[PDB]
């Protein structure tokens, strides 16, 4: 995390916890972005002088470039920055983990990134602490919502429909 | 429907008045309200969005303010460009669009003077059984407005059908089109053709008149 | 910065589906929230739903259960289609578009669809001849009467554009018979009359009637 650590009571407006190997995070409803780590938002679709500092994507905002003439772009929150068109923590410019992402580590005053990697991986300390050794997490996730528990979705654990329901879970 | 209101419905103002608009939204939409100008025939055009921010281009005479659920726009000083009917628009939570029942803005001016014109029924209309004769009451003000249709003389009822046009935007003034309507049988079988115009500006009435057939 | 502009069928008949389309052009349609909206005549406006090209949709929950919405970039179309027209569906319907998810900041020019069992029927376009009865003090007055059409709506320029000062449209009148009438007329100076050629261009969309009328002055 880039602020204060998620944890199982983080409350995520317009969102959803998510658990990885080593944190836990805000995802978003529907096609809503995160305007910081546990609140999401509609996004526009077009930075100029009308949109200014709205949200544009997950942690960016239509911000004024003052150059040649002023324009207008999607530029990252402080503390993070565009790589493959999304934002990340600055500190995770060249961090790469594989099967997970790289998050700022909470435990650590300086600011430094590390692997959490999906759910079945675990970093690997025989390979640059990527997410290429198999391992076991056991979730953190309460999912007290009617016949919902931890599953395992494409790689994260998030709370989902028990055995036999799909949709509230019926 | 959800309950959007604007006060007032209509209204009517001179040129360098200062007019002021309220909307009160549904609920609180904090600055998700946004203006709208629509001239007639036209499409709406966006004069200020999140309550308080002027588009681009738009004259500084025009401004909002507001936040929650009242809201207020002004025109600092009316201009003839601008009547139109003006819309404010809300986004709610639930993702909705939501315009307000607008406020008609008209310009009071002094009066003027219809100029009064007359077409006779063109003769490839004829060709066709039916003559169709046009007065013309060109730029005038107030809207009212009396056209009598008189042929030979003799007053006409129950043929004729009028339109007006929406105030102009420069002179802020009124057009007026009446169609007298005959059978080409009946159209030929009288003389003179004639709109007589009883109208504020005028101190008495006003004819123009042809005869069928002069030219 | 995009331009917008409509077309639709015209006339459509109850209970069948409403289909419009909005071609685009300028920007990336991606960059653009997409919306259709819908105002009957002396009413006012009704926001009908908004689409992304991401498949995002945003209905109008009054309407969601009629209307669809889609986008083809590869054609640069925005299109909508109403399900189970009625009378109540006869309006002008816009499209519109903007960045922001809140307001609409592009327009196009409307098109009104009327919902009717009727047939086209295109009209007729008689001069409006100028004369002496049709001067003023320096100023003539000429025109054209569009006769005998339906739906709406007719448009009316003059020198195909070249000619805006002056020009009145105006608005149509029902006649008993079923059919619309309307005339469009321009003041000019008298001393025109015999110098100038005026030609009135008349275009009724629903039937693809378009009509070129050379006014001529009369002697009297």
């Amino acid at each position: 995390e880039t602020g204060a650590k998620v944890t199982v009571d983080t409350v995520c407006k317009r969102g959803f916890l998510i658990q990885m190997s080593g944190h836990l995070e805000c995802k978003c409803e529907n096609d809503l972005v995160l305007v910081n780590e546990e609140t999401c938002e509609e996004k526009v679709l077009k930075c100029d002088e009308k949109t200014v500092n709205k949200p544009c994507g997950d942690f960016s905002k239509c911000i004024k470039i003052d150059g040649n003439p002023v324009s207008y772009a999607c530029k990252c929150n402080l503390g993070y920055d565009m790589v493959n068109n999304v934002c990340i923590p600055n500190e995770c410019k060249q961090v790469t983990c594989g099967n997970g992402k790289c998050i700022l580590d909470t435990s650590n005053p300086v600011k430094t990134g590390v692997c959490s990697c999906n759910i079945g991986k675990v970093p690997n300390v025989q390979d640059q602490n990527k997410c290429s050794k198999d391992g076991e997490t056991k979730c953190s996730l309460k999912c007290l919502k009617e016949q919902e528990t931890c599953k395992a979705v494409d790689g994260i654990y998030k709370c989902d429909c028990k055995d036999g329901f799909i949709i509230i879970c019926t | 429907d959800i309950q959007m209101t604007q006060s007032p419905s209509s209204l009517s103002a001179s040129v360098g008045d200062r007019v002021t608009i309220t909307c009160q939204a549904s609920q609180d939409i904090s600055n998700f309200l946004n203006w709208y100008q629509q001239k007639p025939g036209k499409a709406p055009k966006l004069l200020i969005y999140d309550a308080s921010n002027l588009e681009t281009g738009v004259p500084s005479r025009f401004s909002g303010s507001g936040s929650g659920t009242d809201f207020t726009f002004t025109i600092s000083s009316l201009q003839p460009e601008d009547i139109a009917t003006y819309y404010c628009q809300q986004y709610d939570n639930l993702r909705i669009f939501t315009f307000g029942p607008g406020t008609k803005v008209d310009i009071k001016r002094t009066v003027a003077a219809p100029s009064v014109f007359i077409f006779p029924p063109s003769d490839e209309q004829l060709k066709s059984g039916t003559a169709s004769v046009v007065c013309l009451l060109n730029n005038f003000y107030p809207r009212e407005a009396k056209v009598q249709w008189k042929v030979d003389n003799a007053l006409q009822s129950g043929n004729s059908q009028e339109s007006v046009t929406e105030q102009d935007s420069k002179d802020s003034t009124y057009s007026l089109s009446s169609t007298l309507t005959l059978s080409k049988a009946d159209y030929e079988k009288h003389k003179v053709y004639a709109c007589e115009v009883t109208h504020q500006g005028l101190s008495s009435p006003v004819t123009k008149s042809f005869n069928r057939g002069e030219c | 910065q995009v331009q917008l502009q409509e077309s639709g069928p015209g006339l459509v008949k109850p209970s069948e589906t409403l289909s419009l389309t909005c071609t685009v052009s300028g920007d990336s349609m991606s960059s653009y929230y997409w919306s259709w909206i819908r105002q009957p005549a002396g009413k006012g406006l009704e926001w009908i739903g908004r689409i992304s090209t991401s498949g995002s949709t945003n209905y109008n929950p009054s309407l969601k259960s009629r209307v669809t919405m889609s986008v083809d970039t590869s054609n640069n179309h925005f299109s909508m289609r109403l399900n189970s027209v009625t009378a109540a569906d006869t309006a002008v319907y816009y499209c519109a578009c903007s960045g922001s998810y809140s307001f609409f900041d592009y327009w196009g020019q409307g098109t009104l669809v009327t919902v009717s069992s009727a047939s086209t029927k295109g009209p007729s376009v008689f001069p409006l001849a100028p004369s002496s009865k049709s001067t003023s003090g320096g100023t003539a007055a000429l025109g054209c009467l569009v006769k005998d059409y339906f739906p709406e709506p007719v448009t009316v320029s003059w020198n195909s554009g070249a000619l805006t000062s002056g020009v009145h449209t105006f608005p149509a009148v029902l006649q008993s018979s079923g059919l619309y009438s309307l005339s469009s007329v321009v003041t000019v100076p008298s001393s025109s009359l015999g110098t100038q050629t005026y030609i009135c261009n008349v275009n009724h969309k629903p039937s693809n009637t378009k009509v070129d009328k050379k006014v001529e002055p009369k002697s009297c």
